[PDB]
């Protein structure tokens, strides 16, 4: 049937490619006749290319089902990073993960009123215990670290991983609060270190695997995120200045300059409207109305790109699984039927 | 044809599956040439093993003809009023007791108004305690039905361990429960709590219902998709709550009191509500309450396409499953005919 | 409505008179509208809100 | 003075030729002039229907704020669009009720052409895409014709 | 082509439905051989008759 092809090709100088024949047997046969592949056809070729490439995405990760097949701290740190391996795998990485929940629970915590200043005046409870909790939290943190420290075949190439970024970025704020209390105490930056505190929820991105997906697809995506942040700053700062330049004449308009318009478009293009900044004439109602569909229409054009991506990749990754399995089942199989 | 490929299978170590012609010849001439199905390639073994879990998947519900011709024992009638389209007491039963369902879901609703069941009149003469008779008039016909799927049941564990009995269960057990407890003198407390599964009671309309038990099915289908949903928004709502809070705890009058008001405050700008009760004040705040709105409009249509997804699959096989039964039912008669 | 209703008719002045009015408030909620005429004030309101 | 002075951020579409996106999306807005104007013409029709049945059912109240059919228009602009800002808000039993029923035709509305325009840009920008890597593919396809 | 197919259909007595060779080719086909249109194959007759 490729012959066939051939012949057509020798024909007219020109060679298509069979859409029913595959690849993987097309290629066989064009390297077996010694056909050139850069001159079949032009749709053709584009379709040809196109379904090569289709076709070639599966030739690595069945090559990668091996993994690591090295053994000695080169094995514990296999058995470490992959939980599935053992018992201590699954303790270490069940206990990290409940450590980090109990950290984050007590952050959130900090501030309950009957646990926080309020609630007691008349008298006086405001245990400051929780202070030890996270301190005993975040030695814990550096104890996973410092294996992975230590477990890491290559330190640099370890310490460029993005997890390992995060969690050095989780470590450093007990630190740097216990440097700031060694020298004296000046009011500032304490509050917002204890806004960062608040990034140790990173560290489930182990303990799931969605977390690293949904990175992926932000990661992939980034153009049409900075199309999307691109096209929101253009509809904001016009319609935001259309309104203030329609509204800054009345009686106590909120819209002072046009920091307070972006405030107003920025809550009427995401469709929230909460009510603090509101229009009132007649010109003000109408490009109101006019940012509001536009926001509509901005934020939904890029969405179907970014859940179209976050599909294809779940698809692909949740697949990995059943189609190992199936090539290790066909694979126990097809040694004794022969 | 397939010749062909079997003698392109002779040829080399692997065989390939062509796109177009139907598997079950293909199957065919594999048994009758003795060729062992788990050598088809790699790609095309993929892809046929789609092709026949495809092919499988309409052939499964092909079985359905048990479900042929009060005629062979209580659990004949039974399945007979299973079916409410079988005989007219199995219709007339169903339609009546869902306008049964109907109209103790209506007395539930109107048992509140302070026009039948609260006073509208300080001085006058209404809060008629009928609705309880009406109640009772209620509960007591659908005590029966239980009675009546248990009077028949093939299976009574099996049948227990269903959702739609422990449905049926939860529904009718308050008004007993709290009949109980005024045997037992009367305590404020759990009294409405008790009178809450009184709209438990609706599910009952499940019966009443194909779209019910197909988004029953795909919610149980998907339920990673959920996980990860409440997991990713949980998540982003300690991170937006943290954030806005730490920038909002100083102000003139601050409705951010605490982490749960954060809270509060993140689940209604991340959906796109706005009721606008308590609202930033601050720059940062502004910036962090539009990230917030934009990231939870990211978030909340993650897996919504996902699920949408799946009940359309799960409808669209349903509808085709049903059809194709039809189909092959006048394809029978015809062939019968002639 | 029943849900949010018998968890907040306990209050000062809770616009939750009777259940038609948490028709209302549910109806302009499950469409993200949420005009804030009418808001949960206890926790229970808050979470089976949102 | 002022509208004079409002053109100055209609200046801002000299970024135009700083970007991509926006003459993708002005070929499709281009394309989809029949889609769009089917889109106002429905969403007028709604504004008005919707605004008429609120009005005429909210003109006694005691404090109504609905004085006359425009701002009913601006209540419906802003309820169907799943605004909700609250300025004005109905009252009356029939009031409530047909806000509900303006939110959720609103919500349909919206959302009937929004779906074809994305699909028409998405096709614009996907085609656009397979149109410059093939031409790249097929200069690489010269030069390594010309390489043996 | 078709005549292959019904070849096949009276060896195995049950009959498929080529994917490229469209109905208004088949239809004139199995009018001029006079085959049964209802005893082609299972899966091949539900996509057949869509």
């Amino acid at each position: 049937d490729i012959f066939r092809h051939i012949l057509n090709f020798y024909r007219t100088g020109k060679l298509h490619y069979p859409r029913h024949e595959c690849i993987s047997a097309y290629d066989e046969e064009l390297a077996f006749f010694g056909l050139i592949p850069e001159i079949i056809g032009d749709c053709c070729y584009e379709e040809y290319k196109d379904r090569r490439r289709e076709n070639a995405e599966r030739l690595q990760d069945d090559a990668d089902t091996d993994t690591a097949g090295e053994s000695a701290r080169q094995r514990v740190w296999r058995a470490f990073e992959n939980p599935h391996t053992s018992t201590m795998a699954l303790v270490f990485y069940y206990v990290t993960g409940f450590f980090i929940a109990v950290s984050v629970i007590a952050n959130v915590v900090e501030t309950v009123p009957c646990g926080s200043s309020p609630g007691h005046i008349k008298e006086l409870r405001y245990a400051v215990a929780f202070f030890c909790l996270d301190t005993a939290c975040v030695m814990i943190f550096t104890v996973e670290y410092l294996l992975r420290l230590a477990a890491a075949p290559s330190r640099y190439r370890f310490v460029r991983s993005v997890m390992s970024i995060i969690d050095v970025v989780a470590i450093l704020p007990y630190y740097i609060g216990l440097v700031m209390t060694d020298n004296e105490d000046v009011s500032g930056a304490f509050v917002t270190l204890r806004v960062f505190r608040v990034f140790r929820i990173f560290k489930f991105s182990r303990h799931s695997q969605g977390l690293r997906i949904l990175g992926y697809t932000l990661k992939s995506c980034a153009s049409e995120l900075g199309f999307l942040l691109f096209s929101l700053t253009m509809a904001i700062i016009i319609f935001a200045t259309v309104m203030f330049y329609a509204e800054k004449g009345s009686s106590a308009s909120k819209f002072t300059s046009i920091p307070a318009a972006f405030w107003y478009t920025i809550v009427t293009m995401t469709t929230l409207g909460y009510g603090d900044m509101v229009p009132k004439t007649i010109a003000g109602k109408i490009f109101g109305s006019i940012c509001s569909l536009s926001g509509v229409l901005v934020i939904a054009l890029p969405v179907p790109v970014i859940v179209s991506n976050f599909s294809r990749i779940y698809h692909q990754n949740q697949r990995a699984d059943k189609r190992r399995a199936q090539k290790k089942a066909r694979l126990a199989r097809i040694r004794a039927a022969k | 044809d397939i010749f062909r490929h079997i003698l392109n299978f002779y040829r080399t170590g692997k065989l390939h599956y062509p796109r177009h012609e139907c598997i079950s010849a293909y199957d065919e001439e594999l048994a009758f040439f003795g060729l062992i199905p788990e050598i088809i390639g790699d790609c095309c073994y993929e892809e046929y093993k789609d092709r026949r879990r495809e092919n499988a998947e309409r052939l499964q519900d092909d079985a359905d003809t048990d479900t042929a011709g009060t005629m062979t024992a209580r659990q004949r009638v039974w399945r007979a009023f299973e079916n409410p389209h079988t005989s007219t007491m199995a219709l007339v039963f169903y339609y009546v007791t869902g306008f049964f369902i109907a109209v103790s879901v209506i007395a539930n609703v109107v048992e509140t108004v302070p026009c039948g069941s609260s006073p509208g009149h300080i001085k006058e003469l209404r809060y008629a305690v009928a609705f309880f008779c009406l109640d009772t008039a209620c509960v007591m016909i659908f005590t029966v039905e239980y009675l009546l799927r248990l009077a028949a049941a093939p299976s009574r564990y099996r049948f227990v361990r269903s959702v739609m009995s422990i449905i049926d269960v939860v529904a009718i057990l308050p008004y007993y429960i709290g009949l109980v407890m005024t045997d037992n003198e009367d305590v404020s407390g759990a009294f409405v709590t008790l009178r809450v599964f009184r709209v438990f009671r609706i599910f009952k309309f499940s019966r009443h219902s194909q779209g019910l038990r197909i988004l029953g099915y795909t919610l149980k289908s998907c339920a990673s998709e959920l996980g990860f949903l409440l997991f990713s928004l949980t998540m982003a709502i300690i991170i937006f709550a943290t954030v806005m809070f730490y920038a909002e705890k100083g102000s003139s009058a601050s409705k951010f009191t605490s982490i749960p008001a954060a809270f509060w405050y993140t689940i209604v700008t991340m959906t796109t509500l706005g009721y606008g009760d308590m609202v930033p004040k601050t720059i940062a705040g502004k910036i962090f309450g539009s990230i917030c709105s934009l990231s939870g409009v990211l978030v909340i249509a993650l897996p919504v396409p996902v699920i949408v997804s799946n009940f359309s699959r799960i409808y669209h096989q349903n509808q085709r499953a049903d059809k194709r039964r039809a189909q092959k039912k006048a394809r029978l008669a015809r062939i019968r005919a002639a």
